[PDB]
């Protein structure tokens, strides 16, 4: 609230620009524009600003902003100019104040500027930097803004930081420069500031910038390498602030609807493995809201996540990983439909899968892969009492009895479950 | 004051709430409008690029 | 409560008057509860009685 | 807001299930104290879902050991039939 408080504080202060309209101390000419268009609610004034032709508007006011430069003198002049530059609802709109003769009005004047990031100076600089997205003027050099400390030193220190980030998120709209910033290490900085703990408003701004960046399919594909989806689902679990849940849901929706390449969408299975976001949706569906976006997106995500888990439920990659011996806890293992209809696929040539899992159980000592294999074998033998006789003939029951007494009581418990499924009719 | 000051505080917080909420809503509508913009522009580029390629 | 879950909640409270009768109440202790129970066994009377 | 109360009733049913189970087991209750311990997250719903999963696998262990004893009831019979000539 610091910046709004300052703005309200110095809104009421009326400077004596008339004492030097074209007079003493402060210059002597640039009050011919100020005296015009004092009525900001006037259609005539906002349409006759073009009569200025830019000659004074943002041509001499530019470098007047540096003419005055006192913590009292230029704080009042600063706001009396930049509050008009800030309101700007339709007064300039698409760069009406043009100033074609000199480029410094458009951009290169702020190199000495970007100093004292506290008395609103960096704030005016950021606001005039915020003249690209909804304003018709193409930035001359992206690196003249992306690599300056106006945001870097404000990352760590807070309403001034919030306002800076607000200008940044207002500007991050069109991909032609968001790409330029993504090529930089800015993604790492966004991730680090995200991991940093701070106010929930700032966290919202960060996820909001992430949502804006989610527009780009190919650059999302490039930035797949970072673990943004689970860090975002984690902060979703850690915080419920309504708008934050909506924006995170919209970001996941953006990923799912862009989907550059199904091959590069390995995160489809991660979205449940890393944390079951469906379990959160199971509760969030019960809470209804007036916003059609929330309901439509949660329904659409429920359907798509159903498709994702159903497609993930398969035997080909399953048997591939079971052969390779890397048994992670995939949710397909517990999928009942696999053992209701697809159970006979485990019966390969000479029960190759079952025998090699017996061999891998004998070989590996890792409790979690042992548990996974034992549970799969138990759920398979649960339905085929003929394969139960085959397994008993093989002698894997003795292997499970040996693994029952074990350092990991979880493996012991799972081994008891498996031996019990064998104790069915036996 | 205390009661009147509390009333003023309540009014200020309500104004802040509407401000933040519907400001974010407005930008959400504008972002949907940007997606909108790019989709329609892409369809247009396809339709025109067709005839361009035959003529050339 | 607000500093337990801080989100800029002033928890404002206003006083207003009306005609609805407030409900009676009388603080007791370990050696007047029996008598309060016996007296309220025959109902509880009007306000400020 | 009735959904929260319905979920609480489900929670109560599961807690009664474990309560009657531990009363059949006759395990003395501790009750150390700690009456003022109420927390205020929203995440404990997941934890109590996990404990209801613990109660579900408990129901499994009961419905399973009953089968085990039934199997033994005929195992001993087979042993007795074997003892004779």
């Amino acid at each position: 609230n610091i910046i709004a408080a300052k703005a309200a504080e110095v809104r009421a202060n009326k400077v004596n620009w008339q004492s030097y309209l074209q007079g003493q101390m402060i210059s002597a000419e640039d009050c011919e524009f100020i005296q015009r268009f004092e009525m900001k609610r006037s259609s005539e004034d906002k349409q006759e600003m073009l009569q200025t032709e830019g000659s004074q508007c943002a041509k001499t006011f530019i470098n007047l902003m540096t003419h005055i430069s006192k913590e009292q003198t230029v704080q009042y002049i600063l706001t009396m100019v930049d509050d008009m530059l800030q309101e700007n609802h339709q007064r300039v709109s698409i760069f009406f104040d043009y100033a074609k003769r000199s480029k410094s009005t458009a951009w290169p004047y702020f190199l000495p500027m970007l100093n004292r990031q506290d008395p609103f100076t960096v704030h005016m600089a950021a606001r005039i930097i915020a003249k690209l997205a909804a304003w018709g003027k193409e930035l001359m050099e992206g690196s003249d803004l992306n690599y300056y400390f106006n945001w870097i030193k404000t990352q760590l220190s807070s309403q001034y930081v919030q306002c800076v980030a607000g200008c940044l998120q207002l500007m991050l709209r069109v991909n032609e420069y968001r790409f330029a910033w993504v090529e930089a290490d800015g993604v790492n900085c966004i991730m680090g500031v995200l991991s940093n703990k701070c106010g929930f408003q700032l966290q919202y701004q960060m996820i909001f910038s992430i949502w804006l960046l989610a527009f780009s399919p190919q650059m999302c594909e490039h930035l797949r390498r970072y673990n943004i989806i689970p860090v975002l689902s984690d902060i979703l679990q850690e915080s419920v602030k309504e708008k934050v849940t909506r924006i995170i849901l919209a970001a996941f929706r953006n990923f799912l609807e862009k989907s550059t390449e199904r091959e590069t969408r390995q995160e489809y299975a991660l979205a449940m493995i890393q944390c079951k976001v469906l379990k959160q949706l199971e509760n969030l569906e019960q809470q209804k809201y007036d916003d059609e976006d929330i309901s439509e997106d949660i329904k659409f995500l429920l359907e798509k996540l159903g498709e994702s888990v159903q497609d993930l439920s398969s035997f080909d990659e399953y048997s591939s990983e079971l052969k390779s011996g890397r048994l992670e806890w995939s949710p397909v293992h517990k999928s009942e439909k696999f053992w209701r209809e697809n159970a006979v696929r485990l019966n390969e040539k000479n029960y190759e899968l079952l025998k090699i899992l017996t061999k891998l159980l004998e070989v590996s000592d890792d409790p979690q892969v042992l548990a996974v294999a034992a549970h799969d074998v138990g759920e398979y033998v649960r339905h085929y009492p003929r394969g139960k006789r085959v397994i008993e003939q093989l002698g894997g029951k003795q292997l499970v009895m040996n693994h029952m007494h074990h350092e990991d009581q979880q493996v012991r418990y799972n081994a008891l479950l498996a031996v019990q499924k064998l104790m069915v009719h036996n | 004051a205390l009661s009147d000051a509390d009333v003023q505080k309540q009014i200020k917080h309500m104004m802040a709430f509407i401000e933040q909420e519907a400001n974010e809503k407005a930008e959400e509508i504008d972002a949907k409008a940007e997606e909108e913009f790019n989709i329609e522009k892409g369809r247009l580029v396809q339709t025109q690029r067709l005839k361009i390629m035959e003529y050339y | 409560g607000t500093e337990h879950s801080g989100s800029t909640v002033p928890s404002i409270l206003n006083r207003m008057q009306t005609n609805q009768t407030p409900p009676t109440y009388n603080k007791t202790n370990k050696f007047t509860h029996g008598f309060q129970n016996i007296v309220d066994a025959y109902g509880i009377g009007t306000y400020r009685e | 807001f009735v959904n929260e109360v319905r979920r609480c009733e489900e929670m109560d049913r599961k807690l009664r299930f474990v309560e009657k189970e531990i009363r059949k087991a006759n395990i003395p209750i501790m009750d150390t104290g700690e009456n003022p311990e109420v927390p205020f997250p929203r995440d404990m719903i997941d934890l109590e879902a996990n404990f209801e999963k613990i109660e579900n696998e408990l129901k499994e262990i009961n419905t399973n050991q009953e089968a085990l004893k039934r199997n033994f009831l005929e195992l001993t019979e087979l042993k007795f039939i074997l003892r004779k000539t």
